């Protein structure tokens, strides 16, 4: 795997007391062969040596497994009386193959939230580490949400800004398709695909922002060489900051 | 006779080469990213005043 | 890919409350080899770090796929009783090859509008994110057009100014040929071609103008190194402003 | 015997070089555009008064 | 060596796929040919 | 047998909805000995997994 975009970092700017997520993009190196990215086989490690944080494997979920029909028209927004179904997985056709991708991390998060909620409902998963809501009133009735890490994001629906609050239990990573991915259902990144990797921080690692510190991420698939990513992080300069 | 001892050494030499391949690619990915970061910091250093 | 023109930015000047589009031009670097620009394989990302906007892939459509016969004489203007067919894709012949291009972004937009309308009609696409009309009276009957992003442009037909209103659903990018493109039908930019890239902003990203901010665009084809474009945007100074 | 272990190392070294090529070209495109922007801002700074 | 495709295998183009050909004569080792095929770029395309 | 040329592939370009033929060239390896290519005895297999 090659790192094939900048590394983005998000914090409670300008206050800088708390850490939200990191995002970056990967693709198979030089287009030579495919990479298995299934989270049962692959590990993603995260270390911040200066502060003694060392996580051996945070990778848990992938939207590469998910067909568009499992997520599209399945989360919905209420605007007064009116109710609007969302499209989250976009798709296009070339040479009789359907390519699948998410246009941004926000639609990927909503698609993941739904997928995990559905896996919990089906008894396949014990608890979701991620919980996304638009209504903050609910939180008073769910005290476990009081203490875990929370960040917000906004989407436009019917030209109206909708704010979502994402509650994260523990630091975890997930992957999703960005381009060149016709293999929906498979967890395999083919040569000439682009895969988004997103790390969400839980209350442990979130506790204060990375400053004057080295952070290292490593992705290790079951075959082939691992990708090692390292950045010395200066102070974050905006809501999102470019670190690498 | 020889159709076996040779095969074992071949297996071992393949694994030996694969181990160097594994290390070389990983370390190339690492160092080239250090270079990317350095080039950015050089431009920041020349621009900021 | 090299950036091979200035980067242009358009806003609701002078009021500067809303953002319309960005345009720039690309070509294969140093004329060495061709680049695959098919939107199923290629990604175009857009980030404005300061405001936390981060889109992993906005690329959706290309007019490189389109033969002139699919767009020429297929959109028409009514001027009283008289009706005029438009030519949008221009063409010239060298060494037995037909080169194809669009003279400006306006003719490219009209050609794209038609192409997408036709793909929706043929059931190949679920909805067009772009809808262009000259008649504003229609809008009252189509309330979904009330809330999405709108900008205008003018063409001269029969020496008369015709104003078109372009309604955009979501932020997206498309590509079109500008010169040196004989490979009509292919999505491949050959060495020594020039390709226009246009980003249209939807109601989410349009909401206020870029000022005192860094904007980054990256184009990542399925083979070769990506092109990364970054500008610090001062206040916009006209209907179109040169940012890079 | 040797017609295999050598081929694996060649594959790995090619990929390693291709990775540096990928990074170097991308970062050259980036930095040269920062230079373009800077040259424009320098001319604006000298002209505007 | 020329392979012509019939209506079965012709039905859509090879893209983002591995194709393998093997020639096996009655004596000696077979020749195995494998290509990962990206999108075809012309009337004829060079795949390997 | 060695593959002794490039592998060529033909399609209904630019439309790319249909596949026509593949062509390649072979020769006996390192000039050591002859190869029987009679189609009653030889097989050519084709797979797109
Ligand atoms: C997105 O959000 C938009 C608002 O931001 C929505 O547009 C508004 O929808 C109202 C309900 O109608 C829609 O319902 C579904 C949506 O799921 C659509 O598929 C339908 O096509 C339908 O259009 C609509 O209200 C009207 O319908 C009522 C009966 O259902 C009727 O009582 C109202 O009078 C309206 O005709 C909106 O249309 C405009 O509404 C305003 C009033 S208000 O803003 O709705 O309160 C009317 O203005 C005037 O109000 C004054 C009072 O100051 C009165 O004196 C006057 O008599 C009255 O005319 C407009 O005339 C009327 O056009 C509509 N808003 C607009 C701008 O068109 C949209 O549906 C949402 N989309 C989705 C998919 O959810
Ligand atoms: C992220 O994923 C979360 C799950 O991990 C989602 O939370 C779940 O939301 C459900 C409703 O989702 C819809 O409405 C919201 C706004 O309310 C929209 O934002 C969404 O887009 C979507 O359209 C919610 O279902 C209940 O509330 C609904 C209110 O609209 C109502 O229509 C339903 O009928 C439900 O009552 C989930 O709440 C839980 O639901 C389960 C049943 S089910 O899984 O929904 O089928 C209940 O279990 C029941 O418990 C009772 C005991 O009280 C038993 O007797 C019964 O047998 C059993 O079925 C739970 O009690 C109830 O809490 C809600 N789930 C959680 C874990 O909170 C979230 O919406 C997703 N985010 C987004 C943006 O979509
Ligand atoms: C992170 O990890 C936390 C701890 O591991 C999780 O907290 C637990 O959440 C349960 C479900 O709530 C949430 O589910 C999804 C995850 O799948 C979340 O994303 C949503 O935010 C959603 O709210 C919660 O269960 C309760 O809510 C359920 C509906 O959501 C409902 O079906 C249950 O019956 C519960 O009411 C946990 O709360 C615990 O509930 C158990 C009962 S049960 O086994 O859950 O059914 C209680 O056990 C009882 O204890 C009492 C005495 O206290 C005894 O009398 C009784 O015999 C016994 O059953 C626990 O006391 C009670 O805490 C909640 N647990 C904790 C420890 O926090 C969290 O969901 C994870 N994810 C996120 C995003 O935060
Ligand atoms: C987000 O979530 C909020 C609460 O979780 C929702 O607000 C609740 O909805 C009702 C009011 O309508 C609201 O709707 C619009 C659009 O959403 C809001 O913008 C408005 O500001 C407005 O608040 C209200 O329900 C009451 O009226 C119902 C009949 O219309 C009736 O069935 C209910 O029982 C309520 O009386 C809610 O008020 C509270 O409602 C809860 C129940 S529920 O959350 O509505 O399901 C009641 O709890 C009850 O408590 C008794 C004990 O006294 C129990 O015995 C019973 O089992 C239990 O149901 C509260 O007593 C009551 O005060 C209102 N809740 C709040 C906190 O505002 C809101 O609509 C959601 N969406 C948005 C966009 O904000
Ligand atoms: C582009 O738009 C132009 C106008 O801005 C158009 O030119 C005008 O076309 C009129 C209709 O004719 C054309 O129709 C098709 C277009 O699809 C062409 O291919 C044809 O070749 C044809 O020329 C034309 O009107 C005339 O034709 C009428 C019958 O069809 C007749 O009733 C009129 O009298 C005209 O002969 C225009 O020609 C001029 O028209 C004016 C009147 S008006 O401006 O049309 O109303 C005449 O002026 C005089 O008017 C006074 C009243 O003040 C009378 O008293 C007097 O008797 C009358 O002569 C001119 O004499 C006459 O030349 C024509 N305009 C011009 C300046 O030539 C053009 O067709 C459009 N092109 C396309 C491709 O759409
Ligand atoms: C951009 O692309 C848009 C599509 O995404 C185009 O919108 C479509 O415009 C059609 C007419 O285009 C011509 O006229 C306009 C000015 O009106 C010119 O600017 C154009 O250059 C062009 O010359 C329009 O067709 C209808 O209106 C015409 C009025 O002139 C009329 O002649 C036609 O006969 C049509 O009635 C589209 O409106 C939709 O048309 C479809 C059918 S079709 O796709 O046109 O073949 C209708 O579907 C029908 O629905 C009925 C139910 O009511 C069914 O029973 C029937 O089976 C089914 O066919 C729609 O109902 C009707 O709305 C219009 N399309 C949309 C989505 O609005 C736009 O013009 C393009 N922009 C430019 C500048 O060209
Ligand atoms: C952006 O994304 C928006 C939402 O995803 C799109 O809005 C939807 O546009 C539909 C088509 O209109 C437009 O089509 C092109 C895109 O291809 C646009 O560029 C043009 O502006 C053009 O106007 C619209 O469908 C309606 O118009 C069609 C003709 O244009 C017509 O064939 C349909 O039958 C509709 O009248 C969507 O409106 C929705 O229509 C469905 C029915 S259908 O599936 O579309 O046929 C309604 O569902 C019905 O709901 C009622 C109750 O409300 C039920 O009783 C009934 O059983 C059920 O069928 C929806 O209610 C209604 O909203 C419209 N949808 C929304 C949510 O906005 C938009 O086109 C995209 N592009 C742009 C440029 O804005
Ligand atoms: C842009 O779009 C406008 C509306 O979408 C168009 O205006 C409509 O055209 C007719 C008038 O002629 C116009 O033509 C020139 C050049 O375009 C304009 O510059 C003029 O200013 C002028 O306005 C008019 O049609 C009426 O007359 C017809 C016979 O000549 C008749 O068939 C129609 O039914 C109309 O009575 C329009 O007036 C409205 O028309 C709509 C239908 S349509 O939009 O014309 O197709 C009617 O809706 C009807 O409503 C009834 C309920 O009462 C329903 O039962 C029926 O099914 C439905 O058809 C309205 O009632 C009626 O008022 C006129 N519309 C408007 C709003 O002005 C215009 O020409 C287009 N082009 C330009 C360049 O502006
Ligand atoms: C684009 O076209 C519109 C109309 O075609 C122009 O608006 C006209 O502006 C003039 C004065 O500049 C007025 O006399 C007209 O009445 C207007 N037309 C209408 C229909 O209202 C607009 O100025 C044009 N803009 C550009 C930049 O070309």
């Amino acid at each position: 795997l090659s790192l094939s975009g900048n590394v983005l970092y998000a914090v409670n700017y300008p206050t800088n007391t708390k850490s939200y997520w990191m995002y970056f993009t990967v693709s198979p190196s030089s287009g030579v062969s495919s990479v298995d990215l299934s989270p049962s086989t692959t590990a993603i490690s995260f270390t911040a040596a200066s502060r003694g944080v060392s996580l051996s494997n945070i990778y848990q979920f992938s939207l590469l497994s998910v067909l568009p029909s499992q997520v599209n028209n399945k989360v919905q927004v209420k605007l007064g009386t009116s109710i609007i179904n969302l499209t989250l997985a976009f798709s296009s056709n070339s040479a009789g193959q359907t390519y699948v991708y998410y246009s941004d991390p926000n639609y990927a998060l909503l698609a993941l939230n739904y997928t995990l909620g559905q896996e919990v409902k089906g008894g396949q998963l014990t608890s979701s580490p991620l919980y996304i809501i638009s209504n903050t009133s609910i939180v008073a009735s769910k005290p476990w949400l009081k203490n875990d890490n929370v960040f917000t994001f906004n989407i436009s629906v019917n030209g109206t800004e909708v704010e979502y609050y994402a509650y994260v239990n523990k630091t975890f990573a997930f992957t999703y398709p960005v381009s060149g991915f016709p293999l929906a259902g498979s967890d395999i990144a083919p040569a000439g695909s682009v895969i988004g990797v997103m790390i969400l921080f839980g209350p442990g690692e979130a506790t204060n922002v990375f400053q004057y510190e080295t952070v290292t991420i490593q992705i290790t698939p079951n075959i082939g060489s691992p990708l090692t990513i390292s950045q010395y992080i200066y102070q974050p300069d905006g809501k999102v900051t470019v670190i690498g | 006779l020889a159709g076996l001892d040779t095969a074992i050494i071949l297996i071992a030499f393949i694994i030996t080469a694969a181990v160097l391949a594994y290390v070389a690619v990983n370390m190339g990915l690492f160092v080239t990213q250090k270079a990317k970061t350095t080039i950015n910091k050089g431009e920041e250093t020349a621009s900021t005043a």
